[PDB]
Order: C-alpha cells, then structure tokens, then sequence
C-alpha cells in the first residue's frame, strides 16, 4: 500500500505539460528538413509501407488514412484524408510527393472527391528527392513509427509551400520552383553566394513580383474591345467560388458589369462586359491600376517562415536562403553518414563475394572436396582457414550452378566491381555524393 | 435571381439545346468547369439526399432550396406544362439504321446527335411513308428516343438535364429516384426524353494505348476473355474518374433516357412514397 | 450519343435487387458452414491476415476494426467493432476463436472496454477446428477478399450461440457444448443415430433443462438460515445491471426483501433478505416453484435456427440434428477436395525430390559433370532425360551442401518419405481424414 | 436514494475503513465487480467529462446526475465538513523506517497498510519523544500521508475515494483534474489524505513466471538494461490489464495521495476554471 505525496502541484503540472507534448506531437509547423506536418508524414509512412510491394500500385485513400492510426496518429482520420488530398494534386504543389488517380480538385474548384473514391500513391518525385530514409532519425517516441523526419536531397518546404496557424506561431511559405530551388542548394554546397529562390505558384498563369519584400500576385487581364476585356488568370487563393462570390457577384450587384463564366481547360478565365455607369479612364496605366484594384487581381502576401529545424525546436528564418543554408549543412552530416554505411557494407560486400570466389575456385580445379563428407565435417575443415572465418553458412550455401566455368567469371567480375565500389566510396566526400544526388530531380 | 453554384452554358435560353448536369457533390463537378463545351454543358452540383417529392407539398417545394434552384435554375413554373405542343395533321414512318420509326410531320429528328426537322428531311430525298393517324403506333411512337414530339414554344432556358451521379450506394438508396419523383410533376418531359442518366463506367481495362469502358459487371465477364493484358479499375463513384475519360464520359456519352409509362405514378409510391 | 430506352420500369427495379443485394451481404443470419456473420467474418479475415507474420501478436482491436473496409466491408468499424469484442471473451462464446487480452466483459457487467485499449488475436481454438482455408469457396464479388465462408471441422454456429433479426427472418441458436457437438459430428461422420446435442451456456454454472422442446435455463440457490437465502447462479441473459434493476430493484421497493450483494470471481451471486411482509409456504416446492418466479430465476428459449447453406440460400433447421446430418454432408466433399489435391502435391513433391536425390547420386559417383561447364550447357545436357528436364529449374537451382553424404542420405530418406505420404493419400478416403482430424479439437 | 451503478461494500458506514473508487467508464467495472474484497471496495463507473464546478453554485451541483451521485454514494452533504476533529494537548515524534515522524496523541499511525491508534502504539515499548506544540513543524505534519489527524466522528459512509482513470489523453484532458475542483468544497479530506488516485502501470514487462511493473516510462528506460528479454506491452488506458492484473492493482495498490497546499484555490481557476 504504497502511499505517494505527490501534492496538487505535481498533478497539475502534470496534467499540464501533457497537452503541451500532446500538442507538439502534432503541430501544424512544417519540419525544415523534411517539409512535412506531422499528418503528412504519418501519410507519407503509410503510403510507402502499402507500396512497399507494388510501387506503382495505387490504393484507396481511405486505406490510407486508416492505416495512419497503426503507425502512431491520434487525431482520426479525416486529418490523414485532407493532408492526402491537398498532398496528391498537382494544383496545390510544384512537387507533389503523391501521384493521385481521381478527383482531387482543380484551381476553379479544390475540394477533393470522397477518400473512398480516389486513389492516391507514392510518386517518383519522392523516390528522386526522399533519399536515404534508412538513415532518417527514430523518433523519440517509440509508438512513432515514422521517423522523425525524412531526408530529402532539397529542402520540399519550399517546394509545394506550406500554410499553418499554431498556437502563438504562424507558417506561411510561399511555394517556390522546384529547378530554383535546385540552383540554389547546389550553390549552398559549394558555398557560393545563394540567389533567392523565385516563387513560383502551381498551375500559375499569372504573374509574381517581389516588392519592398512582399511577394505581389499579379493576374493577367487582356482587352478584347474597347467594353469587353477578358480575364486570363488571377490571384492564386481565389477558387471559381470565392473568387465569383466576393468580386464578380457584387459588382454584377453593383450593375458596373455583366460577366461571363469562360473558365476551362486552361486555367481560370473570365469575360466581363463593362457597362456604361463603370467610368473607364483613358490613360493606360490608371485603367489597368483601377481594374487590378477592383476586381481583386492583385495579391499581395508576406511569408512567415517558422519551421522546426533538426532538434525538434522551433525556429523562425528571416529569409529562405538561411534556411537552404542551414538545410544543407543539416543534409551533410546525413550525407556522411551514408558515406560511412556505404563503406562498411562495400568492405564486407567485397569480402564476402571474394570468399565466395575463391571457394569456387578451389572446388573447380582439385581443392576443396565436397564429394562426399560430413556437412559440420566441411565447415571445420573450411572454417580452418582465416579468410572463410564468419562467412561459412553463406559460403556453403551457394547454389550449385555457380561452380560452371561462366558463373565463376561472373563471381570474379562482381567481387572486382565490388572492390572498385569500395574504393570509390572511400575516395568520396559529402560535396561530390549530393551534387552527383542533385542531378536526377526534375 | 442568380444561383452561386450555377456554371451556366453560354446557350442558356437562347432557343438551342442544352445539356445541364445534376452531378452529387461540388468536388464531382470540378471537371465539369475544364471539359464543358462552354455553349451547352450548364451544370450544378448538389451534396445530400434530395426530399421525397411524391406526396410532397408545393409550400416547402420552393422553400428547398436544393428544390428550388433546380427550379430557378431551369426556369420552370411549378404547376404548369413546360412545354407548348404544335399541333399537326401528318404521319409518316422511314426506315433508320434498320429500325422503322414512327414521326410527324411537325416533330424533329435526331441523327448523328443532331436533330433536323421532318419538313427539312423530306427536302432530303429520302424515302417516307405517309399513313393514317388511327394507324400509328402510339406506343411505338412515345418509346422513340430519336423522335421529338413538336414542340411549339417553351419556357425552359435549359433544353435537357442529364443526371449523372455514381455507381455505388451513394446513388442507388439515395438521389437517382428522387430526382426522378420531383421531375415527375412534368410529366412531358419524360415521353420527350429531355430527363436523361449518364452511364457512369463501372469497370475500365487499360489495354494498349486507349481503354475500354464497361458500364455493367455483366458486360465485363463476357469480353473479359477478348481483353489483351486488362487492368482493372472499380469506378465505384464519379470521383474515380481522371480528367481525361471524364471528358469522354461528357463529350460523347451514353444516356439512359428514362421514359414515363401508365404505371408511372403507381412506381413512385412504391418506393420512396 | 447513345440515347438508351431504359424507362422507368427499371429505374424502380434496379434501385431495388441492389438495396437487397446491399441486404443479402449484411444478412445477420449465421452462415451454416463457419458460423460466421458477414461483419463476423471480415474480422476473423482480418485478423489472420494481421497473423502471418506473428501468429501469437496480439494487434489493438481498432487495428482489426480498421483493416475490414479494405477486405471489402461496407458498414465502417463500429460494426466490426462490436463484433470482434463479442469473439474474444469467454463469457459470451463456448468456442472463442479469438483469444483476447484486455477487458473483453464478463457475466457481471457485459460491455467490453474501449477497441483502442483491448487486443485480440486468432486463438488456438480457430486453428484447431478452421482448417483446409486454402480450399474455400472464392466469394462471388471479387471485392470481397475474404471467402464465402471457411471450412470449420464442427459446425461452430451451434457452439457460440447466434442471435440476430433480419426483414423477415430471425435467428436464435443456443450454445452447445463442445464436447457434445464434436461427439455428433462423428456420429453423423459414420451415419449412426446422431444424440441431440447437449446446450451449455459459457461459464454457467446453473441447470438447463429441455422440456417440451422448449430449454428452461434454471439457476441455482441455497438456502443460508430461514430467512437468509443466497443466490449462487442465475439465468444466462442477466447481467449485474439488468438483474439488479428488472428484478431486485422493484422487489426492494415493494419491500418484500433486502438484498445484498455477492458477486465475485465465481459468476454471479446474491445474498438476499426476507423480510415479515414476503410470505413463504410451508411447501419445499411451493417455495421452490415461488421463489424462481418472482425472482427471475428461471428462463424459457426458443431454439429457430435459420442459417445459409453452403449454396447461399436461407433455410430453417427444424432441430440441431438435421443442421448437423446436412452439415457433415457438405464437410465430406471439401475433405474429398483436400484428398485430391493433396495427391497432386504429393505426387508432384515426389518427382520433385526424387530427381533431385538423383541429382547427388550421379554427382557424386562420376555421373553430371558441373565441375566446369556453361550454365545453359549444363541444363540442356540434363534436360534431355526425361525424368530430369520437368523440374530442371528446381534441380539444379539447389544449394552446395546438398553434396556432401548426411545431407545426400537425407534427401534419399525424403524422396522415400513423400512415397509413403503420396501413397497414404491415395489409400485413404474422407472417413479416415475426417476422424483423424476430429481428434485434436479440446 | 439506492444508486444502481453502485457495488457497494458491505461495510459502508459501519465505522470501518472503505476504499471507494471512481474508475471511468462501466467497461473498467468489468473487473473490479470480479476482484473485490466484499468488505472495502465500493465502486461507482463514471463516463463522460464532469463539468466544472468552481463556477457552478452549491445547490445545483444536485441537479447534474454525475455530481449528485457521488455525495448521495459517499454520503457528503454540501456546505458542511465531511469529518469532526477531536481536539488534543500532546505531540510526539518517533522514527519509521529510517523517517522521522511527527504525530499527535490522539493521531492515527499507519503500519503495514494497518492504521493504529497512537495511544495503543505507545502501549507497545517503541520510543516516542514528547515535544512541545509551539516546535510541532506543522508543513511537515500535514505532508505525512502515514498520519490521519485526530477524528473524532464523521458523516461519511465511504471512509476513503480512491480515483482511478486512464494513462492517456482520455486520462490527463478528462477527468482526473475535473473530480479534484469537486473535491475541493472539502478541503480537509485531502489533508487527511483520503481523496486517492491509483497509479495504473504504463509499460509491463513478461520476464519469467511474474511481471514487472513500470508506472512512469522515465523507470522503463533506467530499469530496461536489467530486464532478461523483457516483453512491452503498452497500457494505454485502464482497459488494457488482463484481470489477473487488475486484482493486483487492487489488493496491492500505488496509491497517488493528493495533498491540497495553500496554493490550491489559485490552480483550480488556471486550470479548468
């Protein structure tokens, strides 16, 4: 009957602090190394793990976010579906990391089919970029199976742009090329001077200034008559709904104009008729400022870039070339870490397939009898011998084909390619293994 | 008034046929705004259960307000014939791709998805048998889906509404008949055949370059054996469909015209009455 | 344009013959065969398949809950949550087949914890009695990954007890024994006069009786003084809760008696008070007859045993005996299934290993000479004889430890071993493997 | 009234001890109506959130069902104290495995899960050393949990409430705060340490015949290394303990004893309040 004094101060901070962990656990800030909120990833992990047979087997969204729940998600599964379907279309990301089959929106509308109608999988953009995951961290927690965060060759926060609201923090990156991105993560590992990434939104027709250092989203409007003029695309946040219900609805209320619906294939787009009472200045420049303002084709947004760096503390950058910065001298170590596995495994590759070689050559002219013994008998009298030491159950057994004149060749062959292996990734750095990584993406 | 969810056709109400889908659910129809026509494919989704309309009062009819844009939408009076008929005092019967069929001077035509007036076919020098109005098939006549039944004037904006909704139990215990039960209170518009199903695919191959659709489960099984290499994919939904075979499913579709029969009004109290 | 004449005939009709199609899968009847429900059945699917790896994991229930949407379940996880719940416990199931850990429930209180805290597995029971499941029936909607039904060796539907109503049809089969139930099958497995088998509530403790082909479920009670009485068992669909409330609760308020409670590990139990006002007859059986009726002590059910038949049509079983003659019946062609394909395997297996103990024989003397050759070479210069060239590819496919003589001798010792297996297959009939099976079940 | 979620121990009110729990959900009654002792264990499931009642007035907290419940089951009345101390003159203080203890004449003393009373444990030769009041530590006297202070007589029918919930969020954003601000309209029951919380293992090991239990997973990490092939097993919630388990949990519990300092009224509105 063991009888504890653990007072109310202690209850209480621990019931406090608990929904702090809990919280952190899955905060809507965007890891830096990888670029995925704590939904996406557990996604991610799921996604990969029903691909682990067919890579280009597609699966029902709905498996997916139900399986999120076994690998250490706690809040449901309609978070899992929403972060799969903004994740698999390609009208919200420059880089999709899941090739999807169904419905999951467009710009004119972006709500996604039902989870239990479209299809979703991993893409080859993820195997291109999402390299070395073997290596990822483990998570602290040991219910996470997902690691704590992947290891991609660029830095995908950037990429399809991430957008959240915490709790005394805000994230707000806006989505950058993927090939400007590229550039300036090979000029941070040669340590040259970074030029800024461009933003480039998905699916963007438009066009994007960066002014006193706010990123301006310009649509593109052309006239077609002195009173008709056709819009060719706008601001990036307007879907056909809100964008209609907000600017065309009240001024068709307003009886300045009588817009047509001409939205298709090609993007957005949108014929108006400029009634007499909508006064129309001569000038040039005044007409394109006035239409830019009142039909809400400029858009001017400011990017808070908070994400969580390596050591799981969140951190706030003032510009995106600190972050590559700072990603990349992450991504080094991780690099070198490869280099040393790499190593290691080729050294005992090379070992192992040299055994493997000489033991055929020895059964091949006169040596090693295999006709006839005793099998524990065969493994002491090869064990014997200090270069068949621990390799003696992959040794003996091989196959017996490879004792043909061609197999030993092609054994031979594979253990010099394997040596030539090792010394390559002995006489390798971190600067040469990811800018030779930073050329497959595209 | 105007109506948010209302994509409209650029032809809407200008005495040319439409096209105007009732697909369920605003993420459905996000194809819809990319492989319209812009001319005649006017559209408007609807998320839920439509309410049963057989039985059903006109005070709350317009009080919906998914009853009551279908309504606005269309530009229908509730209560009053859609259409106006012309009348006529001709017959005459030729035969179509091996069918005979029954029209009226007055009617129109449908041939290769265009319809002509019978007055301008008979310009055509093709072959037409006149007989007698007490020797017409009534009922032959009414079941012609490629034969429409003079219309003087209307006062719809939308010629057609083609309801195209999913496969599965999302459709089949939910708004397939129910739209039908609403639309009932025109009663012409179904001889007609301006009420029209699209066929959703089913099960799709993936044979060579193109695919092969298949609207029915029986179909498959019997040109499974006939399919090279097939890969199969359950189109249990509308939203299963990529972008590409859902412009297919909409430029060159098959419609499942319903048509209203003397037992009509005796099926709707059996289910869902 | 293909303008069909569908008309509304069949609108109607094809709404319907789909809304019973969506009916006939979810039919709460017990399918004769398994004894499985359709929500039944994609849980004990699922939960082998989550087996394969770990046979004696146990996995969250909401794990198991979660998996059957993709096997092809329609009605989401609560249902099968429920389900999965009432397998694993001991109270509700003569025969579990789930063994659980965690609170599954017990007589006293019959709700199970929450399905994210309690775990299950397939138990020892299924693996003894569910056999030959490579050998079921393939469902005939190809989403349905589980089979139409398994192939139990006892009919286990008149073990746990199914109730259920359906549009139209009800179902209500008591739970026998186990004992009984296997001593009827093997009864019926020789054609003799099948004993009706005998019903046996899962830890019940007090009489049941068979009277005019209804089951009297009777508890039992001892008295403790004159005015002292303790109830030691009580009829099977009482629970704590429901007792207490239905039956002692407004007997306390008429104030004929004061009860006390007793429940402990040994089920149920109640020590109940008389006062002066509750009157007791002289009469041993008067007071016997009384005090099991206004106590509740006694319980009248109603076997109607509808269950599907192996051909998916609905029927009704006048008595256990006849589901049992019928169910035998259906059970021998599966075994005759099993006796022949185990004859192709047998046979097929012999060939296999008796040329591949040829392989050694000829090696070794001076036969195959693989000590220097082409690859190809080798195997066209062994495909030639007749015996070697059908499993060419496994022959010489085969590891170098196969050389050397224990190993040789055991192979020789194999090959002779699959001719005595082949041979017992061949010289066997269902009787034989029917008994010989029906002797591990306990 | 007679509460029917209510097993009850039959010395309840008889001026014997009771170790009447609150365990969440009737799923986690499933055991204890199995692994009680008959004589102390009363028990009461609750399911749901208790609402807040530090801004809810005394004489509606009769009105929630909940709330009623657990003063008609534990026999307190609102407004008054649940227990009467009998005054005293004297103080001791004597040492108990290797801790030295303050305790009063008229005290109870804790020994071996056995409460005795002072004046019968100085009948038995173990040396008590007399001081005066004015030296008593009074911070050190009120944080002894094996020391009851001096009651005389009491309205309670259950002696002790031994809160017992989950280890997961269904335990810290849930109940176990909400009871202890209901708790506080006595605030002399958690100085005589009688509001309990059982602490539920959270990590179990599978060594040999018997197991070990870990009720923070800081001891798993600092006991792992000497565990011979130790099997996990998650206990995330009290429906997770074969019953096995929870009878040891029971007969043999870890009780979390919550003393209320002078701070107490202040947490109760930064939290919950």
């Amino acid at each position: 009957m063991q009888l504890n004094n653990r007072d109310l101060k202690s209850i209480i901070d621990n019931e406090a602090l608990a929904y702090a962990m809990y919280t952190v656990e899955n905060r809507a800030i965007p890891n830096m190394i990888d670029g995925f909120k704590p939904v996406q990833r557990f996604v991610i992990a799921r996604a990969l793990d029903l691909a682990r047979g067919n890579k280009d087997k597609f699966h029902k969204l709905a498996s997916i976010a139900g399986g999120v729940a076994d690998l250490g998600y706690h809040h449901g599964e309609n978070s899992a579906q929403d972060a799969g379907a903004l994740m698999a279309n390609t009208w919200n990301n420059n880089f999709p990391l899941l090739d999807g089959q169904g419905n999951f929106g467009s710009r004119t509308v972006q709500k996604a089919a039902a989870s239990r109608y479209i299809f979703a999988r991993v893409s080859k953009n993820f195997y291109n970029v999402y390299k070395d995951t073997e290596y990822a961290p483990v998570h602290q927690d040991k219910e996470h199976i997902p690691p704590a965060f992947y290891l991609p060759i660029i830095p995908t926060v950037l990429l399809n742009g991430v957008s959240g609201i915490a709790t005394g923090y805000a994230t707000y990156i806006l989505p950058h090329s993927v090939s400007s991105v590229k550039k300036a993560v090979l000029q941070a590992l040669q340590g040259k001077k970074v030029t800024k990434p461009k933003v480039e939104f998905p699916e963007f027709r438009g066009e994007v200034v960066e002014i006193d250092g706010q990123y301006e989203i310009r649509g593109t409007y052309k006239f077609t008559s002195r009173t008709q003029m056709h819009i060719t695309e706008i601001p990036y946040k307007y879907d056909r709904e809100t964008y209609v219900s907000k600017i065309l609805d009240p001024l068709e209320n307003k009886g300045f104009i009588t817009w047509d619906d001409a939205c298709g294939e090609h993007g957005f787009g949108f014929k108006v008729k400029f009634r007499k009472e909508y006064s129309l200045s001569d000038n040039e420049e005044e007409r394109h400022a006035k239409i830019m303002k009142d039909f809400g084709l400029i858009e001017r947004r400011s990017q808070n870039i908070t994400v969580i760096n390596e050591k799981g503390k969140l951190q706030v950058y003032d510009n995106v070339v600190d972050l590559i910065k700072d990603f990349v001298e992450v991504r080094k170590t991780y690099v070198q870490k490869r280099i040393d596995n790499k190593i290691k495994e080729t050294e005992s590759a090379f070992r192992l397939a040299f055994a493997k070689a000489h033991f055929i050559k020895k059964v091949i002219s006169g040596e090693i009898v295999v006709q006839g013994k005793t099998r524990k008998e065969l493994t002491e009298e090869l064990s014997k011998i200090d270069m068949y030491s621990s390799y003696v159950d992959k040794l003996v057994g091989m196959n017996i084909f490879h004792m043909t004149s061609d197999e030993a060749k092609k054994l031979a062959e594979e253990a010099k390619a394997k040596k030539e292996e090792n010394e390559y990734w002995k006489t390798t750095d971190v600067v040469t293994e990811y800018t030779k990584d930073l050329e497959e993406i595209k | 008034a105007k109506v948010h969810k209302h994509i409209k056709a650029n032809l809407c109400g200008k005495d040319a046929d439409t096209t105007l889908f009732l697909t369920e659910g605003d993420s459905a129809i996000g194809y819809l705004i990319d492989v319209r026509d812009k001319e005649l494919h006017g559209g408007y989704p609807l998320r839920g259960k439509v309410l049963n309309s057989w039985g059903m009062s006109y005070a709350d009819m317009l009080k919906n307000k998914e009853l009551f844009d279908i309504c606005a939408i269309t530009g229908l009076v509730l209560g009053e014939k859609a259409f106006e008929e012309k009348e006529d005092g001709e017959w005459f019967t030729f035969e179509l791709n091996g069918d005979t069929i029954i029209v009226n001077e007055n009617d129109e035509v449908q041939i290769n998805g265009k319809w002509i007036t019978v007055g301008e076919l008979r310009k055509n020098l093709m072959k037409f048998v006149k007989i007698d109005s007490s020797s017409v098939d009534m009922k032959k006549y009414k079941l012609q889906n490629n034969v429409r039944r003079s219309i003087k004037s209307s006062s719809m904006n939308y010629a057609n509404v083609a309801i195209m909704t999913d496969a599965d139990h999302d459709g089949l215990g939910s708004i397939y008949p129910s739209l039908l039960g609403f639309f009932s209170n025109w009663p012409e518009l179904f001889e007609q055949g301006r009420i029209r199903f699209v066929k959703t695919p089913v099960i799709i191959a993936q044979v060579g370059k193109k695919q092969e659709w298949f609207y029915t489960v029986a179909e498959y099984e019997s040109a499974k054996d006939a399919l090279p290499k097939h890969s199969i994919r359950y189109i249990k939904g509308l939203g299963s469909l990529e972008k590409s075979e859902y412009r297919e499913m909409i430029q060159n579709p098959v419609y499942d015209v319903v048509k209203l029969p003397e037992n009509w009004k005796e099926l709707f109290e059996m289910l869902m009455g």
